[PDB]
């Protein structure tokens, strides 16, 4: 009844430093939003 | 004589008049059943005027009313032929229609949608007559497909019942297999000789004309319920009984026989197809007749008889005797229409009992229909000096005198004895037996709408063969010279057919051998063509679409190969090219490699 | 032809400037008249086709369509007034404008002299369509469907771009008039055998061929009714119009380079027709019906006999009108039912008496009942196909039997049988729903009276 | 749970506005959005359009060619010329490759 | 309609020779049709034609005059060839309604002569081949993109044959 | 059609339901009546004997050989009544059984006529909503104490309460709409 | 007269397009007027007091 707007899960994929994460490629986690590292 | 032309155009306009009245708001105010019944009545009188003309002198009128498309070389136009086949049939059809609409008003009384039912019946008549009088075959196609669709709408009148829906889908499927044949014939006549007009197709006499006429034979077998795809006419009885009488009984089925008579001039040239239909007509005659012997549904027995008589009609066309085949079509229409409305009377008068087993002694309870039933039964059995006799024995002795398959000749004659048998089965079980109907009795056939039409057709059934045979133009040069056994064979076989059946019915009354199963089954469950070819084909034809063509080649194989593979090829290629350490040394060394290769690219191509 | 176009553009200003409450009537009423101006192009009292001006032309093949493209915008805007009536008053004016641009672009594409004008406008129509399908698409999968609709057309499109720039260098102008009156005869090399495939493949893709038609079932499934009408009625036929005007050049190769497609299409016609026989989603079945009845067309635009082309032009205009009618009534059931499933909603005639008459006439148009342009069309393609090889009737003969079966099954299990016990009660029919239908069929009845107008160039 | 709205029901627009024509919820817009759609839709497109299309004269010359044939067939038959000669472009005009 | 483009044979009718006392049910009816169906209509029709003859107007035929054909036409000159592909596409139709008439004239000659069509109607079928053998020899192999250049070639492919075969016979 | 199907069938109901199919498939073979009534009281004899077999094993061995005797001695076209399955008039008048929740979308003009009809209809709809609570609660308060549940629904058990889940056994479209 | 509030301001938008359209389509003719009357099939000689064959 509602054109399906994307839920949280559809959104989740676009997170992560690489869209198609492979082996030893998921190790990468997104860069800090502030552009500053700990 | 414009009186002739105008009359042929006028019948169509008068019959179309009920159709558009329902289109406008006017029908609510007047009575549609009474109005429609009157106009068909007037159409029959209008049809009579050309019929007398044709008798005076044999003139054939081709009427090109409207042009539809030039289409370059093949011009297309709306043409009605008025040859002996067309006007004789037009008069017989409307008389039957005038009978049925009056019957329809009584039969469907209390139906909440009587007006729509009458509306479709006349639309059926309009398509049927267009099919009858069609010069170019494109119009013949409009009629051929047109009766098919309205039969679908009218067999399944009571849409709610799935049984009616199943039969309607059956009828469309069998007709469409037939349509493939007509399309093939139409396409062959759209190429080779070039025009769909009969007046030119007949110039293809000295050509091959086998590819095409085999197509029309295929079209006839589907429309006329020959041994191949014979089952939908039995199934068609799921329709209202009046619908069963005018379309299942006369106009719709004879359409296949009518098409071949139209194209006979071509048929006489090819000997191969003539025996082909003689052979299949013969097989359907007995196959259908034997099935009818054990059927216990009154409407079903009459329907099988409709198929068996047309099987005889197919046989005469197969023996290249077109004029007599048409003569049986007209006589067949009067009596079969009677028997079906006769049973319409019995079924409606009883509490909708459609089984001979619970119906008995109608002769004393309802003499009016019983009298009509036996008149019709004897006409069906070719009683001497009744309408069947004038045309039917001509066909029988034709067989006994021509050069023919021995197997075809023997089966057609015993088929005639079988017609007497099942005819005997109906009157013994339905009329001459102790009553077995439910105990409360409420029978009324006094309604004018029942009697009148039944009375009117009965007059036709008694006198029509006399009138039609003398009036028609001398044709076919019959062979009246025969050894007496062959001259009287139709009469005797019909007599002993009843005699033997009467003997068997008596054996039933005794207290013995409750169960009797001598291949009775093959006979009782339609020769098993329905049980086996209706469960395998629809099962193996749908399983292949869902399981194989749709899901296997569609979905997975055609989505894994082109659309998905290209998805993967890239996805994987990006994964290797973009998985980079991020360290500068690695990256830089790649710059080293590049310099090296480019140094070479120049070097080797110096 | 700038009255069929400029007045169209001005529709956009009207959809935006007009009052939120009155936006719908101004747009629908005006484009009905825009269709009336479109009818003037039909006045061809001579063989010489009408070259309005350098860039804009209309010949017998384009004229029957430009009128259909102008005709459906009114209807599209009438079929989407319900869904899209729950929007924010600026989402509507976007949808209305999107629909308006489609026919502006489609009118020009069908009325374009330069083949690359066709390409630029040809591939532009994807932008408006993808927005209509993806932005307003009800199902979770329209993002996917949109991708399929963009890539299959796009990968086909860039080869045509290279081919048309290629012929411009080989001949010196992409003007359809000249290209016709000039000697461009390919030389049956291995390369030309590729050129031919480059030009035809992009057109063969949006005209679903058996090999690449998966985009159309997926696209129409989640597409809103207006998008599904546009894809079936005008969008797919863009591929056919292209094949007619592009094969004027590449004249020699198609004699022998067509066999692959012809066989792909005729076998495809049977399998696509058959899977319609057991598909639970009604919109799914109409879409595969569309693939099969369009597979006949690619098998007539390749046999290349006068009658084929004439059959093709008849069927394309006719099937366009019929398909929409089927997609439009499918939507009316979908909105009250709220599910695309064919098995639910049984017995509707019992509750929606007339819509069922429209359903019956639409199905009879779907199958080939004879006093219909739909049959004339198939009868003609059938004839030529028979001429190509008498055996073709077998395959074009299994399709006719199957086409009868699925067309009536849609009527038998949707509009007959016992009523569904108690789905959300089905509110009666709106007059808009019924007109949107009447507007589809009344033209189908009128065109069948005088088939000459949609008869093609041949 | 992630905050989101509860499913919106679809109104029975036929409960109020029992004369609903299917175009818009408030009644006057509906009436004026069918009084202009049946009119511009049917009354002056299907009628005036069919009138104009019916009167397009001799469309694509096929009304002219059934006369030109008649005078050509009239002229060719009476003067004894073949009704459709078998070569159209005269043989004299053609300069066939001489050697081959 | 020109009695000469759509011919029609003179009529020969056997005279009435009744040999029965009974009254013919046809003659009576006609006597009515002629009064209650024809006279009424006849009256209206005339009144039509006098309404026409008051402001009688005329419409002509648009004679298209000849113009240089392909064989006279330069190669690549899109102007001349355009004017000359039309002159042919035009005669592709005039040469097609001619064939429409032979399709028709025949059809009538087999309705007017039934049971004799095999014979009496052979004045036209001889012509339906004299005209079909020609239409087949200038317009048939061609695609749907029929153009004068291609008829020019369909012919000239065969003018070799009426020159190779002839030379061959030697 | 009214009462609910039992889970498993007993020995009896299987035997006593053959006595029906059998005798009713003996009246297709014995088209007459005196022959039938004769050949049938002879049937009961067959069932009458072997009535008191106490040896279940045996009993289920007479039953298993009865229903095979029957399957091979059955009539292909028996006498099945109209309004019964398979035979005609079964779903004939179902095209005219509209489901009664459709008179709720009628135009105020249509319902204007037929006035008292809707005055009584609105009473019944008040009855339906006035008890859904007491009903469902009943349906639940009387719920099974075990997973063993049969489709049988409870009666009323209190005055004023309407025997439950009743809106569609009552308010059923009439059989012959005509 | 241009009654506002979407009274004639808007209703005259599309119609005006038509006029402008017709103004251009009759202007395109003016440009493509070579071979005005110089075509072979239709090269009549100017009738007295007539400026040009087709305008
Ligand atoms: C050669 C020519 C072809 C011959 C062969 C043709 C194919 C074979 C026949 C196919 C018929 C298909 C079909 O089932 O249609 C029935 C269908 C009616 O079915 P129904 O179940 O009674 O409809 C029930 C509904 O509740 C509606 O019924 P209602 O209860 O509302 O009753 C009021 C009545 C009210 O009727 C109206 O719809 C009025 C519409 C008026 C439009 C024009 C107004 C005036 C314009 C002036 C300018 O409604 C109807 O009964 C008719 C419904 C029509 C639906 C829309 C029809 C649009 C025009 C169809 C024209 C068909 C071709 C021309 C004939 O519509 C037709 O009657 C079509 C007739 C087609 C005749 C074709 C030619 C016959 C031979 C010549
Ligand atoms: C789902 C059902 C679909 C039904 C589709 C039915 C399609 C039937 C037609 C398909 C085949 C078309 C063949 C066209 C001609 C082929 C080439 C040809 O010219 O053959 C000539 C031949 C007549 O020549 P003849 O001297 O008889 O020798 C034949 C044997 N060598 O001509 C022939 O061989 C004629 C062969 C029969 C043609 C008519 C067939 C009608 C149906 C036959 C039975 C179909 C199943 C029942
Ligand atoms: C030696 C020979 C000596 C002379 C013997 C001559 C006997 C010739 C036969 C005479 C009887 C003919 C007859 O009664 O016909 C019955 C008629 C059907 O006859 P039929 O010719 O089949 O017409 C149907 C279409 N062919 O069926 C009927 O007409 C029944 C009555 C119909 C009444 C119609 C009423 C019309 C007015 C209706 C409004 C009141
Ligand atoms: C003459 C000598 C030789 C004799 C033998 C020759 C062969 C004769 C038979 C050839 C094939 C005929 C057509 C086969 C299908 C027939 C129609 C049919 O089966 O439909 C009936 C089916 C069930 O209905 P029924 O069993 O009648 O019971 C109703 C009352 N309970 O109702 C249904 O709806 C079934 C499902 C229908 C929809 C799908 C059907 C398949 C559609 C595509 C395949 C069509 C058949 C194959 C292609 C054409 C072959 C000719
Ligand atoms: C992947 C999808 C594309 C696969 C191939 C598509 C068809 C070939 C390329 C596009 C069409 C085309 O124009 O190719 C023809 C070209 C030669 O052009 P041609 O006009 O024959 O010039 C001959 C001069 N003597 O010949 C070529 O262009 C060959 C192109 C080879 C690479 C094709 C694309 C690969 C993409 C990865
Ligand atoms: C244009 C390209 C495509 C565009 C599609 C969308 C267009 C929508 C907007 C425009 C709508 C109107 C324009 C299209 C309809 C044109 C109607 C028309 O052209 O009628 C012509 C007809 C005169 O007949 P004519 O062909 O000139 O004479 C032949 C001489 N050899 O004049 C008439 O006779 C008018 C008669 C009116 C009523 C006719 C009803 C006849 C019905 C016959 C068939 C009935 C059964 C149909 C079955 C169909 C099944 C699906
Ligand atoms: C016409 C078709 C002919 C087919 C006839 C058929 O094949 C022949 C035939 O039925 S062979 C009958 C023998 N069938 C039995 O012998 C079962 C006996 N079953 C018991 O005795 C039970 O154990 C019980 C004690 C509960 C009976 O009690 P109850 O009174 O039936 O409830």
């Amino acid at each position: 009844a509602r054109q399906w707007q994307p839920d949280i899960e559809w959104a989740e994929q676009f997170s992560g430093a690489v869209m198609y994460p492979s082996k030893e490629t998921a190790h990468w986690k997104p860069p800090p939003w502030n552009d500053v590292d700990i | 004589m414009n009186i002739f032309t105008t009359s042929i155009l006028l019948i169509f306009i008068l019959l179309l008049s009920p159709i558009l009245i329902s289109m406008s708001n006017l029908i609510k105010h007047i009575n549609f059943p009474l109005y429609t019944t009157t106009s068909i009545k007037f159409s029959f009188i209008i049809s009579l005027l050309p019929l007398l003309m044709f008798f005076h002198n044999n003139m054939e009128y081709m009427i090109t009313t409207w042009h539809w498309v030039t289409m370059n070389s093949m011009e297309l136009k709306m043409s009605f032929k008025t040859d002996f086949f067309s006007i004789l049939f037009t008069s017989v059809a409307l008389f039957v229609t005038w009978s049925i609409m009056q019957f329809s008003s009584w039969y469907m009384h209390s139906d909440p949608n009587i007006n729509r039912f009458i509306k479709y019946l006349t639309l059926f008549l309009i398509t049927m007559l267009i099919l009858t009088s069609a010069n170019n075959m494109f119009q013949l196609f409009i009629g051929w497909e047109g009766v098919g669709i309205m039969s679908f709408l009218l067999i399944g009148w009571w849409y709610g019942r799935t049984d009616a829906n199943t039969a309607a889908l059956q009828a469309i499927l069998y007709n469409r297999i037939g349509d493939i044949g007509f399309i093939l014939a139409m396409v062959w006549f759209s190429l080779n000789m070039n025009s769909w007009e009969l007046q030119q197709i007949m110039f293809s006499n000295n050509n091959d004309n086998l590819i095409p006429l085999m197509g029309l034979l295929i079209a006839a077998t589907g429309k006329s319920a020959q041994f191949g795809l014979h089952p939908w006419l039995p199934s068609a009885m799921e329709g209202p009984t009046p619908v069963s009488a005018l379309l299942h009984s006369s106009t719709m089925v004879v359409a296949g026989i009518f098409l071949l008579v139209r194209f006979h001039p071509l048929t006489t040239n090819n000997n191969f197809i003539l025996t082909t239909m003689l052979c299949l007509g013969a097989l359907t005659t007995l196959f259908t007749a034997i099935c009818a012997l054990t059927q216990n549904d009154i409407k079903k027995i009459i329907a099988f008889s409709t198929s068996s008589q047309l099987g005889l009609m197919m046989v005469t066309l197969g023996m290249n005797q077109p004029h007599l085949a048409f003569l049986h079509i007209c006589t067949h229409a009067f009596f079969k229409a009677m028997l079906f409305m006769c049973s319409g009377s019995i079924i409606h008068s009883l509490a909708d009992e459609q089984d001979i087993r619970k119906m008995g002694n109608i002769t004393k309870i309802m003499p009016f229909t019983s009298s009509c039933l036996v008149i019709g039964s004897l006409a069906l059995t070719g009683m001497p000096f009744l309408t069947g006799f004038y045309s039917k024995d001509l066909i029988i002795e034709a067989i006994n005198t021509c050069n023919t398959n021995a197997w075809a000749l023997l089966i057609t004659l015993i088929a005639t004895s079988m017609t007497a048998m099942y005819s005997m089965r109906i009157i013994y079980f339905v009329t001459m037996t102790k009553p077995r109907f439910p105990p409360l009795i409420s029978i009324n056939e006094n309604d004018p709408d029942l009697m009148n039409p039944i009375k009117r057709l009965a007059f036709g059934s008694i006198f029509a063969g006399f009138v039609i045979s003398y009036n028609i133009p001398p044709t076919s040069i019959p062979v009246l010279t025969m050894p007496w056994f062959l001259k009287t064979t139709a009469l005797i076989i019909s007599v002993l057919g009843f005699l033997i059946a009467l003997e068997l019915n008596n054996l039933t009354m005794k207290l013995s051998m409750n169960k009797a199963n001598p291949y009775s089954s093959f006979s009782t469950l339609l020769g098993f063509f329905p049980s086996i070819i209706h469960r395998i084909t629809p099962m193996k034809s749908l399983n292949l679409s869902l399981k194989t063509s749709l899901t296997l080649l569609d979905l997975i194989w055609l989505e894994k190969t082109i659309p998905k593979s290209t998805s993967t090829l890239h996805t994987n290629m990006t994964t290797l090219t973009t998985n980079q350490k991020g360290l500068i040394k690695l990256y830089f060394m790649s710059f080293l490699i590049n310099i090296i290769l480019i140094i070479i690219l120049y070097s080797i191509n110096l | 032809m700038l009255k069929i176009i400029l007045p169209s553009l001005m529709l956009l200003p009207l959809t935006w400037l007009s009052s939120p409450k009155k936006t719908w009537t101004n747009v629908t009423s005006y484009s009905f008249l825009i269709s009336l101006t479109s009818l003037t192009l039909l006045w061809q009292t001579d063989e010489n086709y009408k070259n309005f001006s350098n860039m804009f032309s209309s010949d017998p093949l384009s004229t029957p369509l430009i009128i259909l493209t102008a005709w459906l915008l009114p209807l599209m805007l009438m079929a989407s007034q319900n869904h899209l009536k729950k929007d924010n008053n600026v989402l509507q004016k976007l949808y209305i404008s999107m629909l308006i641009s489609l026919q502006i672009l489609l009118i020009m594409t069908f009325s374009a002299t330069e083949l690359i004008m066709f390409y630029i406008l040809f591939e532009a129509t994807l932008i408006p369509t993808l927005i209509i399908i993806t932005r307003w698409g009800n199902q979770t999968e329209r993002l996917n469907a949109g991708i399929y609709f963009l890539f299959y057309t796009l990968i086909g499109s860039i080869p045509l771009l290279i081919a048309l720039i290629l012929i411009q260098n080989h001949v010196g102008t992409l003007n359809l008039m000249i290209l016709s009156f000039t000697t461009h005869t390919l030389d049956a090399s291995w390369s030309n055998n590729l050129l031919w495939l480059a030009c035809m493949m992009a057109f063969l893709i949006k005209m679903p061929l058996y090999g690449v038609h998966l985009w159309l079932p997926k696209a129409h499934v989640e597409a809103p009714i207006a998008g599904s009408m546009i894809l079936a009625a005008i969008l797919l036929k863009l591929g056919s119009y292209g094949m007619i005007r592009i094969s004027i050049i590449l004249d020699p190769l198609t004699k022998y380079m067509a066999y692959p497609f012809i066989l792909l299409s005729l076998w495809g016609m049977i399998m696509t027709s058959s899977i319609c026989l057991r598909q639970t989603d009604l919109k799914s079945l109409i879409a595969y019906s569309s693939v099969s009845h369009m597979a006949l067309v690619i098998a007539s635009i390749m046999i290349q006999t006068p009658w084929s082309f004439m059959g093709a032009t008849m069927l394309m205009i006719a099937h366009g009108l019929t398909s929409s009618l089927l997609f439009c009534l499918a939507n009316s059931n979908y909105e009250r039912i709220h599910s695309r499933t064919m098995i639910m909603a049984r017995g509707l005639q019992m509750v929606f008496p007339l819509m069922a008459t429209w359903w019956l006439m639409a199905s009879l148009a779907n199958l080939a009942l004879p006093p219909s342009i739909n049959l004339m069309g198939e009868l003609f393609i059938t004839m030529s196909l028979f001429s190509w090889s008498n055996f073709t009737i077998i395959l074009m003969g299994i399709n006719i039997i199957i086409t009868g079966m699925y067309s009536m099954y849609m009527i038998i299990t949707t509009q007959r049988g016992k009523l569904t016990n108690h789905m959300i009660n089905l509110q009666p029919s709106h007059t808009r729903e019924l007109t949107l239908m009447a507007l589809h069929m009344i033209p189908l009845i009128l065109l069948t009276t005088s088939p000459k107008l949609i008869t093609g160039l041949t | 749970q992630w905050q989101e709205d509860p499913e919106p029901e679809d109104e029975n627009v036929y409960a109020k506005n029992p004369d609903f024509h299917g175009y818009d919820s408030d009644p006057v817009v509906d009436v004026w959005n069918m009084r202009a759609v049946f009119f511009f839709g049917f009354s002056i497109v299907l009628v005036f359009g069919t009138t104009f299309v019916a009167y397009v004269p001799d469309y694509r010359m096929q009304e002219w060619a059934r006369r030109e044939a008649e005078r050509l067939v009239k002229y060719r038959e009476v003067n004894g010329l073949p009704i459709m000669e078998s070569n159209y472009f005269d043989p004299s005009k053609i300069q066939l490759p001489e050697d081959d | 309609w020109d009695k000469d483009v759509y011919p029609e044979p003179p009529s020969r009718t056997p005279a009435p020779s009744p040999q029965t006392s009974l009254p013919n049910p046809i003659t009576y009816l006609t006597k009515a049709y002629d009064l209650v169906v024809d006279w009424p209509v006849t009256l209206v029709r005339e009144f039509i034609e006098r309404q026409h003859a008051k402001n009688r107007t005329y419409y002509y035929h648009r004679q298209y005059r000849r113009v240089p054909d392909i064989t006279e036409c330069k190669e690549g000159d899109v102007l001349c060839i355009y004017e000359a592909e039309m002159q042919w596409r035009r005669d592709f139709k005039v040469d097609q309604e001619i064939m429409n008439i032979i399709q028709e004239r025949l059809k009538a000659c087999q309705q007017r002569e039934g049971e004799n069509y095999q014979q009496n109607c052979a004045k036209e079928l001889e012509q339906f081949t004299k005209v079909t053998k020609a239409y087949q020899d200038r317009y048939l192999d061609l695609g749907a993109y029929y153009s004068a250049r291609k008829c020019l070639a369909k012919q000239k492919q065969r003018m070799l044959e009426e020159r190779k075969a002839a030379r061959q016979e030697a | 059609a009214f009462c609910a199907p039992p889970a498993y069938l007993t020995h009896q109901q299987k035997v006593l339901r053959l006595y029906k199919r059998a005798l009713r498939h003996l009246e297709s073979w014995c088209i007459h009546r005196d022959k039938y009534r004769y050949f049938a009281c002879l049937m009961r004899a067959r069932f009458e004997e072997h009535k008191n077999e106490k040896d279940m094993m045996r009993a289920t061995q007479l039953l298993r050989e009865a229903e095979e005797e029957f399957w091979q001695n059955q009539h292909p076209q028996p006498y099945i009544f109209p309004d019964s399955p398979g035979g005609t008039s079964f779903e004939r008048y179902e095209c005219y059984k509209v489901p009664e929740w459709c008179l709720d979308y009628w135009h105020p003009s249509e319902k204007a006529m037929y006035p008292d009809y809707f005055s009584k209809r609105e009473q019944w709809k008040k009855l339906r909503m006035e008890s859904w609570d007491r009903e469902v609660k009943q349906l639940q308060e009387e719920t099974s104490p075990d997973g063993i549940m049969t489709e049988a629904l409870p009666p009323a058990r209190r005055e004023g309460d309407l025997p439950p889940l009743w809106w569609h056994i009552v308010t059923r479209p009439r059989e012959r709409p005509t | 007269l241009f009654q506002l509030l979407r009274e004639h301001w808007v209703h005259i938008l599309v119609p005006a397009g038509f006029v402008f359209g017709c103004y251009l389509d009759r202007k395109d003719d003016e440009k493509l007027t070579a071979f005005r009357n110089k075509s072979m099939l239709f090269q009549r000689e100017l009738r007295p007091n007539e400026e040009v064959t087709w305008k």
